[PDB]
């Protein structure tokens, strides 16, 4: 449980230090959905669509 | 007043 | 034209162009139709 | 009704895009879009280069 780090100077400090980079690429038989649009202010402050 | 909807 | 300093800078991507999303959706995309019932 | 509309979905997403593609001009070109009129070129800014 307790391993002593003898050659470091520091014996209970994480000696090590990582870096990792996981890339996963998943086909899946999700659906998800279309995207939205955002309000136009011509439209209705000028009745276009009369 | 009132309305179906598209959807 | 009041400004006089230094402008922030810019980001390359916004929050909701990375989610493709919207504030509000418009009431016409997949909207209503009007209804006669008198 | 539903008519007209279900092409008004289709129109007013064109819009969208003639107000986003062109920054400048937006909220007014798609207003002069539908009347048939254009906007004034030599007012707008326009980019030279990015690195």
């Amino acid at each position: 449980a307790d391993l002593p780090q003898y050659p470091f100077a520091d014996q209970q400090a994480e000696v090590c230090t990582y870096v990792v980079q996981s890339t996963a690429v998943m086909p899946t038989p999700m659906i998800f959905g279309p995207s939205p649009v955002e309000q136009l202010a011509v439209i209705e402050t000028e009745d276009l669509f009369e | 007043a009132g309305n179906v909807s598209l959807t | 034209a009041a400004n006089h300093s230094t402008t922030p800078a810019i980001l390359s991507q916004t929050v909701l162009d990375r989610f493709n999303g919207a504030l509000d959706p418009d009431p016409n995309v997949n909207g209503a139709v009007q209804l006669s019932m008198p | 009704d539903f008519y007209n509309a279900q092409k008004m979905d289709e129109l007013t997403r064109v819009m969208r895009k003639i107000c986003d593609d062109n920054p400048e001009y937006g909220e007014e070109m798609v207003l002069r879009w539908a009347h048939g009129l254009s906007v004034d070129p030599g007012r707008v800014p326009f980019l030279l280069a990015e690195k």
